[PDB]
């Protein structure tokens, strides 16, 4: 994976590529590891598939108790909080690194979670077998209070470098604009990654599949 | 009528008469008498029997090499308490090597039963001791009540007719604490003797002694074993 | 004042009237016990206990109203002994955990809230009574001062400059107002609480009594401490003395 | 019904056949027992407690005797009622605030802290083994967005906001003063606020206190840590109000 | 009017176990008699149809090669103090290498006395006190011995003792004909003749079980003959 | 230290009825009213939120919660039990979309918090819930209204009451009101048939509504209320 | 838990629950049982015929092992959950010790199970009375009675329910050496015994028997007719005939 | 809290459970529900108490549910307890076919259930569920079955039989028109909408009142079906019409 996030003057970018692998071989092409937390906190998952997923979604489900009793928008803090208490309650069995983004009524939040339960507020974050690349192209060209568009190239840019130069990374970038009064989830940002057209007709007519044994069974 | 049939219940009065009606167990056993010199330590126990037939009851346990009791009301409880007494003893030894202090042990008697009498569905143990035993701060003479309460004692009875008992000895105190072991146990004696009409007194069949002592591990003599004590009494009077 | 058809029966149980009448109960066996009272001065604590003997066979110092609950900390009972000595191992344990804890002296006021909560505890369920006692909780630092805390039954906790629990509370209380304690010292005050305790005893109705006397404060470098015989005796003397008026 | 009972049903926490539960009504009336009586008052930028300091004896290091708690720096509380449950209900109060504060890594809101406290207690309004507590408590703090914040609980579960409140001996009189002078709609200074706490207790046990006979708990916006008024800046107030 | 059961009488007594004595008195009487030759233990069966096998009736059971209990009252309440006797002895062997003196069996059984009560306690302990009563007879290293057991737990050593329904007669008798000198066939003897006056119905080899432990000879349960043998000489 | 009370505190009269539920229904049938319209493309709502005094704050406490994004509650009873039965719904129904990744039915919501209300009238040492539950929710295109009573039972509604005058409002829903109504139509007649009890000037801070269409479930803004109890809009 | 003593001594010395559940056991459906030399039979009465009920679903008489069979009489559920308990006991008999089962060791299982509930808290006694019956190894036909108490014996003949005490009088007047000297004259003496107190029918009659190595047999209500009609034509060639 | 204990689970001095035959008096007052087996399937029929012009019928049944995919079963009583009742018999169900790979039979699933129910009268100190049972199925053992079971935890195997309000005189009525071994899925429809319509206090019976299911055995697989308003009124049209025609000869 290579997951990555920023923030800018109205809010925070969060990017991620697509590519899921099981061993040397890409399993999933296109796999969204940008996941709801709350409506104006999203989060980016590497690692673990499963243990990612289920993580996110249990805090997501807790953070919607909570704001459901609170009555308010939930804050960035308290994600971080629950996430990082359950990864260290584990110690580190739950791979599952993460990039977790919001915009509060404090404003907005980025946080860096590590499977073991560490956490980090920066500007700027990058996790993943590609996060050297991308946290290279964020060091390179990084600067406070970015424009969203500038910032959205900017992180498309750093999962762009970790697409490319890491075998773990592959496929499309997705982004993820979070403002203090806009969620703009835009899925397949970018596809810089195209499979080759078919050269041949490869198609096999039917009668060439010989049969031993047929059973035909009406439905409803 | 109310507030009788639970240790959870005050009365209006500020009693609670589970604990009374359990301290009146007491009253129901044979009497036994508790006294101490400077030296020694000493039970004298009134030994009692259903018929003739049958053997007379066990009244003086031993617990340490220097600490015995005698005991007063349910034997049940009484064997339950003790028991608890010998592993806290032998707790103390296991773990420094000397001996349980007295008074620290009916410190721990006193904690131990003070704790069903606060419970819904608990008791009182019904059971009343006297605790004679020797250390470092010389012989003691200690009383624990089904109330969970204790005194340190230098004479006491405690059971049925035990108020002539502790008449006697509330005038020999004085004596007490000179008296050689022999005239200790005399005292004894007479004591337990006054809790008894002149027709009937001591004898080697229903007499029980427990001593202990700068010189003497907790020793209990109960028959023919008596009779170096009882010979050498006077006749009493009528 | 007076309610009692199975409203009284249980801690768990309100009256009509709002009122919890097992611990009132609780508070009646504290009033039917002998006087204890503790009085605070500029440099410490001192208490002072009516010790009603109930036999001559009884040693001297039997039945100790007074205990050492932590080395800087002392305590006065008032009420049914047993559960006042089970407190006493409550409060024991919990200075000690204290201290295991957070690496110092545990202060007064902190332990007394604490001894306090765990006794409110007792006066909510059925499943357990009101503890039938009162006590007093006395101490003294450099840092903190000199300090008198009280607890009843019912849980509630309060410092005092002086204070009473038992028969003759306030008959006490009315004794204890004519002192100026707050500019006195624990070593003048030891004599009027011995004076106090032989004013509020009723030697008709009781039988004979021995008088417990106990230390706190900077004479005893912050140690709870008994009352030496020296002292003792020169203020049962005052005492004694000061009846014949 | 219109009174009926049946059962155990005014012994323990179940219910009468018309649906009441009377040992939660006996706890408001163990409220009572007390005898005292405070009032809550939100301003405009602060927020106002106000409670009777009865110490009839010179005995008691006054500074000991307070039913005003500091459950958190910005947090404070009012309780009246049964003293050692109030204590309790404030230590259970003060273990939900710094658990909160612990688990979701912001202050807890005084909404929620006392939407919790009531939810705890509606539990012994429906467990038979314990009793409900003879308390009422009363938090005061500024909220980040909505303010000063005046909130009260009850032994029957029932928690609210409030503009003013009362609880106690005197709630209902106080409560009748109190709408009728929110009614006249004034600049909700914190002045104004702190005489009308002070005034509605007053002239609802006609007493005209002496600066030692009352404890004021205070939080403004300007300054949200929960403060404790001095004898001589309560003295200042009851000064301030024999001039008009 | 209910209350716990682990309540005082303003007399000083647990109520739940005063009862359980009165229980006992419905039982069948049986009786023991210790003799330096060996201790008896006799008891009638109560045999209520001639269609009930009488030899499936046991009051007299073995606890161990030298020692026999027999019972009276609440059976089904004896049949468990019965097995943890046997295991209680049978651990002590283990363990020591030894046999068991009969008074420190009937110690250990003893100390299953007032383990009963609700709140503070176990799922599967004692509701209730037994309602039974015990006489251990056996042959130790202080020779011949006969111990008694009530539901209070109150044990005591017996030259002679009488349980059941018709203690107090069959006390007297006992009274009336023990020296501590007796042997053993006058032992049997009287148990039968005092068994014989107590019972209601015709005493015979099939209404009532006798049994002896003496210092030569285990546990030994009397077959139909033996017991028609001592009949004999009625 | 503390247990419980291991025994059931509902029992069987030998008439044979649970007299513990039915004097929780009692306690019921003496709240303010609450009533529920299911109409075709949404469901409503609606309650009386009559305080006692200007010094309350209505903006504070709220009788029309919503469980999940597509299911709404109100009730009639006692406040605390309403405050747990929703906060156990909700945590129910958290419990079911992490299990399944779906919002949860309505009817399966309704059928787990009847399960929970029901333990209450078995379990020992408790009483049953002093409150009946409207439940109001949107899931699989069609809108659902449920009602549950303290006995643990559960009924599906076109339109009901519950509360003070619930047979009243029982029979005027029965009435004045029918199928292939708008949402509007049904706001309308909910607050006309919570007026057939509304012993005041009823403003639009004296009672609460909720929506339920399926674009989700919402409490209606004190603005949309004054527009709505305008006598039109 | 429900820690609470259900089961406890009255002033006088009685049980009072085990007694109640001994009443619960009156009012049962009379069950009898008889011994013989190669055969066992176990019948039960007023199996409240309602002809709209399956037969078969609400036998009183339940197999343990191929070993041993069983009859009750009370509470019917109660004696579900003791016949299973004992089943399953039964199994695990064989599961710890090669060797099977002996009647005595099960029916003392039981009766341990039924005084355990005598004597534990929050419990109540089994509202049942059982009728066992086998044949252990050795050959010798045993049957044992059962008791809410936990008491247990052995009998040659017996009957327990409703109008026990008269099937008892009966079966105690009747049962000789000539009687229940052949497998169907055992029989017969249970159908006679059963029809002493049933209200006169047959079709009222649940008989079955155990024989030597053989399975349980259920006799079908063609066979107690049968036996039933021999028994009428025996009372009418031996009582007709002289009276 | 000695005090405030009911004793549910102890005998009355007669020898009984009152707490059990109190909840048979809660059952007595419940809707009536019967139940009638035939030779070519079995079925349920019950009255609804569920029946106001307001309720919305957002289920298959009211007093009807699945139990097993051959088997199902009907209620009556207190309908909650009902709810934790089914529930628990489906887990049964499911449990049984975990472990042996085929359907349960039906008389193993009342007996586990009935074994909770009796477990609830035995011990625990808690009220027994008010709720009688109504189970029809199919197995490869014993085929079709109907079985009934009560709070006290005590089932049988009938035939026939009913159960609720004015249970008595239903049970009478079936004994009248019983067919042991000639009952067609037909004519014991035609009864049950006789005894529903004697039994039930409001008369002419509406098919909005009533409620029937069906379990069949169909070419292997077994189908229970809930019939649809317009039959069951077909079956009551028809009844009229065999009642207008028995009574021209008079
Ligand atoms: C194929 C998809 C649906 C999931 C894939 N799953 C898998 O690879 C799972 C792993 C299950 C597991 C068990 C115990 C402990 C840990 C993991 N493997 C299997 O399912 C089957 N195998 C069993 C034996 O043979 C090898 C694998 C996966 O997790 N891929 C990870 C990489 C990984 C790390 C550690 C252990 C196992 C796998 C991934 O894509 N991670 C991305 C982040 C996303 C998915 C949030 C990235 O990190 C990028 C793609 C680099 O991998």
């Amino acid at each position: 994976t290579t997951i990555a996030g920023v923030v800018y003057k109205d809010g925070i970018v969060l990017g991620a590529d697509t590519r899921a692998t099981e061993g040397m071989v890409v399993a999933d092409k296109n796999c969204s590891k940008i996941h709801f937390i709350s409506p104006n906190i999203y989060c980016c998952g590497a690692g673990t598939a499963a243990d990612t997923d289920m993580t996110t979604q249990l805090i997501s489900s807790n953070l919607e108790l909570h704001s459901l009793s609170t009555g308010r928008l939930p804050r960035v803090v308290t994600a971080n909080r629950m996430l990082k208490q359950m990864l260290f309650r584990y110690q580190g069995y739950i791979g599952a690194a993460l990039v977790l983004g919001g915009v509060d009524v404090t404003g907005p939040h980025l946080y860096s979670i590590y499977p073991h339960g560490s956490t980090d507020k920066l500007p700027y974050v990058t996790m993943g077998s590609g996060s050297l690349a991308a946290m290279a192209v964020f060091e390179d060209k990084f600067r406070p209070d970015m424009e969203e568009e500038e910032a959205k190239n900017l992180v498309s840019e750093a999962i762009a470098a970790g697409i490319f130069n890491d075998l773990g990374s592959g496929s499309n970038i997705d982004l993820c604009v979070i403002s203090k009064n806009k969620l703009d989830f835009l899925r397949p940002y970018t596809v810089p990654n195209k499979k080759g057209t078919r050269l041949g007709r490869y198609r096999c007519e039917k009668g060439t599949t010989a049969v031993l044994t047929e059973k035909i069974t009406p439905l409803e | 009528n109310q507030y009788d049939n639970d240790v959870t219940v005050w009365s209006p009065q500020g009693r609670i008469h589970q604990i009374e009606y359990a301290m009146e167990a007491v009253k129901q056993g044979s009497a036994t008498v508790g006294l101490k010199s400077k030296t020694h330590a000493v039970l004298v126990a009134l030994k009692r029997a259903q018929s003739e037939l049958a053997a007379h009851q066990k009244k003086i346990l031993h617990v340490d090499n220097h600490i015995g009791i005698s005991i007063a009301g349910l034997t049940a409880d009484a064997r339950l308490l003790c028991n608890f007494m010998r592993q806290e003893c032998l707790d103390s030894r296991f773990v420094f090597d000397r001996p349980l202090p007295v008074s620290r042990l009916v410190s721990l008697i006193g904690s131990k039963t003070q704790i069903p009498t606060q419970r819904y569905g608990r008791r009182p143990y019904g059971v009343g001791l006297l605790i004679a035993g020797y250390d470092d701060m010389g012989p003691h003479i200690f009383q624990t009540c089904p109330s969970a309460n204790y005194f340190d004692c230098r004479a006491m009875s405690i059971g049925a007719r035990s108020q002539s008992a502790r008449t006697y000895l509330e005038r020999h105190m004085s004596e007490f604490m000179e008296c050689n072991l022999n005239e200790l146990v005399k005292h004894g004696l007479r004591a337990l003797r006054e809790t008894l009409p002149a027709e009937q007194d001591l004898t080697t069949k229903n007499v029980s002694i427990g001593i202990v002592g700068k010189d003497l591990e907790f020793t209990i003599y109960d028959d023919d074993d008596v009779s170096p004590f009882l010979e050498g009494l006077e006749e009493r009077p009528q | 004042s007076s309610i009692g058809t199975g409203y009284d029966l249980s801690a768990s149980t309100f009256s009509p009237d709002g009122r919890v009448f097992q611990v009132e109960y609780a508070m009646k066996a504290v009033e039917n016990s002998s006087t204890a009272i503790g009085i605070r001065c500029k440099d410490g604590v001192v208490f002072g206990v009516e010790k009603l003997v109930l036999s001559k066979l009884y040693e001297e110092g039997s039945n100790k109203r007074l205990f050492n609950v932590d080395r800087h900390v002392g305590m006065a009972v008032a009420g049914l002994l047993a559960d006042a000595r089970s407190l006493a191992d409550i409060a024991r344990e919990e200075a000690s955990n204290f201290r295991s804890n957070f690496g110092y002296n545990i202060p007064l006021k902190h332990l007394a809230d604490r001894v306090a909560m765990y006794v409110h505890a007792y006066t909510l369920y059925s499943a357990v009574r009101p503890f039938g006692c009162s006590f007093m909780l006395g101490s003294y630092s450099v840092n903190d001062g000199a300090q008198l805390y009280m607890i009843d039954p019912s849980g509630v906790s309060y410092g005092y400059w002086g204070c009473a629990i038992g028969k003759a509370r306030q008959a006490a209380k009315t004794e204890i107002e004519k002192l100026q304690m707050k500019e006195m010292t624990c070593r003048d005050i030891v004599k009027e609480v011995a004076k106090i305790i032989y004013i509020v005893h009723d030697e008709v109705k009781d039988k004979a009594f021995e008088l417990e006397l106990s230390w706190v404060g900077e004479l005893t470098n912050g140690r709870h401490e008994i009352v030496p015989k020296d002292i003792r005796e020169e203020a049962e003397k005052y005492a004694k003395e000061s009846l014949k008026e | 019904s219109r009174g009926s009972s049946a059962g155990f049903d005014r012994h323990i926490t179940i219910f009468s056949p018309e649906g009441r539960l009377y040992q939660v009504e006996y706890a408001f009336k163990a409220i009572n027992q007390g005898g005292l009586t405070s009032v809550a008052v939100r301003g405009k930028d602060c927020a106002v407690i106000v409670t009777q300091k009865k110490v009839p004896d010179k005995l008691l290091d006054s500074s000991t005797v307070t039913h005003l708690f500091k459950i958190t720096e910005n947090i404070g509380c009012v309780m009246t009622g049964m003293t050692a449950d109030s204590r309790s209900q404030v230590q259970r109060a003060r273990y939900e605030a710094a658990n909160w504060k612990y688990k979701y890594g912001y202050e807890i809101p005084v909404d929620m802290l006392c939407k919790r406290i009531a939810d705890i207690s509606q539990v012994y309004t429906q467990n038979a083994e314990m009793r409900p507590l003879g308390c009422c408590m009363i938090l005061i703090g500024i909220d980040e967005e909505q303010g000063p914040q005046v909130y009260k609980c009850d032994p029957a579960g029932y928690y609210c906001g409030f503009k003013a409140t009362a609880a106690g001996v005197k709630q209902t009189e106080s409560t009748s003063f109190l709408e009728k002078k929110v009614k006249k709609k004034f600049d909700w200074t914190f002045e104004q606020t702190v005489e009308t706490a002070i005034t509605c207790l007053s002239t609802v046990l006609s007493i005209d206190f002496k600066p030692s006979e009352i404890e004021v708990g205070v939080v403004t916006v300007e300054n949200p840590k929960f403060r404790i008024l001095t004898e001589a800046e309560i003295d200042a107030h009851l000064v301030a109000l024999a001039e008009r | 009017y209910d209350r716990g059961v682990n309540t005082f009488s303003p007399e000083g007594r647990l109520f739940q176990v005063e009862y359980a004595i009165e229980a006992i008195k419905l039982g069948s009487t049986a009786i023991g008699i210790q003799t330096s030759e060996g201790v008896c233990l006799a008891v009638e069966k109560r045999i209520t149809s001639p269609l009930m096998e009488p030899s499936s009736i046991e009051k007299i059971v073995e606890i161990d090669a030298h020692i026999g209990c027999a019972m009276s009252g609440l059976i089904a309440d004896a049949k468990t103090l019965i097995d943890k006797a046997r295991v209680e002895t049978q651990n002590h062997w283990f363990t020591y290498n030894e046999t068991m003196t009969v008074e420190s069996v009937t110690q250990a059984v003893s100390n299953l006395a007032l383990q009963f009560g609700e709140e503070d306690a176990d799922p599967g302990a004692m509701s209730r006190p037994f309602g039974v009563a015990l006489l251990f007879g056996g042959v130790d290293e202080k020779g011949p011995q006969l111990f008694h057991m009530d539901p209070s737990g109150t044990f005591v050593q017996c030259d002679a003792r009488a349980i059941g329904s018709a203690s107090e007669g069959a006390q007297s008798s006992l009274q009336e004909v023990y020296h501590k000198s007796m042997t053993l066939k006058e032992a049997i003897k009287s148990s039968l003749i005092i068994l014989k006056q107590v019972m209601e119905e015709k005493l015979n080899a099939t209404n009532i079980e006798l049994a002896t432990v003496q210092p030569g000879q285990n546990f030994h349960m009397f077959t139909k003959e033996e017991l028609e043998e001592v009949i004999k000489d009625i | 230290a503390e247990r419980g009370y291991s025994f059931s505190l509902t029992t069987f009269s030998p008439s044979g009825k649970l007299v513990q539920i039915e004097y929780a229904l009692a306690a019921v049938a003496g709240g303010a009213p609450s009533v529920g319209i299911k109409a075709a493309n949404g469901v409503v709502l609606a309650t009386e939120k009559k305080q006692k005094s200007i010094l309350y704050d209505e903006r504070s406490v709220h009788k029309v919660e919503p469980i999940t994004k597509h299911i709404g509650l109100v009730y009639s009873g006692m406040g605390p039990d309403y405050r747990v039965l929703v906060h156990r719904a909700r945590k129910l129904a958290q419990q079911y979309y992490l299990v399944y990744q779906e919002p949860i039915p309505t009817a399966q919501l309704v059928q787990r918090v009847a399960s929970v209300m029901q333990e209450y009238t078995q379990s020992g040492g408790v009483r049953p819930f002093g409150v009946s539950l409207l439940i109001c929710g949107w899931n699989e295109g069609r809108p659902y209204l449920f009602q549950s009573d303290p006995s643990g039972a559960y009924f599906a509604w076109k339109a009901t009451a519950m509360g003070k005058n619930y047979v009243n409002g029982k029979t005027f829903l029965e009435k004045r009101y029918n199928e292939d109504l708008e949402l509007e139509d049904a706001i309308h007649t909910a607050i006309l048939t919570l007026k057939e009890s509304f012993e005041g000037q009823m403003t639009e801070d004296n009672i609460e509504v909720g929506i339920c269409n399926e674009a989700g479930f919402r409490r209606l803004t004190p603005t949309e209320v004054k527009d709505y109890l305008a006598a039109i809009a | 838990s429900y820690d609470r003593a259900i089961t406890v001594f009255s002033p006088d010395g009685h049980l009072f629950q085990v007694e109640y559940a001994q009443e619960a056991v009156k009012k049962g459906s009379t069950a009898v049982g008889v011994r013989g030399r190669d055969i066992v039979v176990l019948g039960v009465e007023k199996k409240s015929v309602a002809k709209l009920q399956d037969e078969r679903t609400v036998r009183k008489i339940c197999a343990l092992d191929d070993n041993v069979c069983m009859a009750f009489a009370g509470l019917t559920a109660d004696a579900r959950i003791v016949i299973n308990r004992a089943r399953v006991e039964c199994q695990s008999h064989r599961l710890t010790v090669e060797d099977p089962v002996t009647v005595e060791y099960i029916t003392r299982y039981i009766a341990s199970l039924k005084q355990r509930y005598t004597q534990s808290n929050g419990r109540r006694p089994f509202g049942i009375s059982a009728l066992i019956v086998g044949f252990d190894f050795d050959g010798t036909p045993r049957l044992y009675q059962t008791d809410p108490s936990g008491t247990y014996h052995a009998w040659k003949a017996n009957a327990i329910g409703r109008g026990a005490k008269s099937v008892r009088e009966f079966l105690e007047k009747n049962y000789t050496d000539e009687a229940i000297e052949t497998d169907d004259l055992t029989i017969k003496l249970v159908i006679k015994a059963l029809l002493e107190v049933v209200q006169s029918g047959g079709k009222n009659i649940e008989l079955a028997v155990m024989r030597r190595d053989q399975s349980l047999k259920i006799l079908n209500p063609e066979e107690i007719e049968k036996y039933v009609a021999e028994i009428e034509k025996e009372k009418e060639e031996n009582e007709k005939k002289k009276q | 809290s000695r005090r405030y204990d009911s004793r549910t689970t102890i005998f009355s001095p007669e020898g009984r459970l009152y707490q059990v035959e109190y909840a048979m008096e809660a059952i007595g007052h419940a809707g009536t529900c019967l139940g009638i087996l035939a030779n070519d399937g079995v079925l349920l029929a019950a009255e609804r108490r569920n029946i106001h012009k307001l309720l919305d019928e957002v289920f298959f049944s009211e007093k009807i549910y699945k139990l097993n995919e051959d088997m199902a079963c009907s209620v009556a009583g207190i309908t909650s307890d009902a709810n934790v009742l089914t529930n628990e018999l489906r887990l049964i169900a499911q449990r049984y076919l975990l472990q042996y790979q085929e359907p349960i039979p039906c008389e193993q699933l009342v007996t586990a259930l009935c074994d909770i129910k009796q477990a609830y009268t035995q011990f625990g100190g808690k009220r027994p569920f008010g709720v009688s049972l109504l189970y029809i199925g199919w197995d490869k053992h014993y085929g079709f079955q109907l079985y009934q079971s009560d709070p006290s935890g005590n089932y049988g195997g009938w035939k026939a039989t009913c159960i609720g309000n004015n249970s008595a005189a239903a049970v009478s009525m079936l004994k009248q028109d019983y067919k042991e071994g000639e009952m067609t899925l037909k004519s014991a429809l035609a009864l049950a909408i006789k005894v529903l319509n004697k039994t039930m206090d409001v008369s002419k019976l509406s098919a909005e009142k009533v409620e029937i299911a069906t379990l069949t055995r169909e070419n292997g697989k077994t189908v229970i079906r809930v019939l649809k308003q317009k039959e069951v009124e077909q079956l009551i049209k028809k009844h009229e019409e065999e009642e207008a025609k028995a009574e021209r000869e008079k």
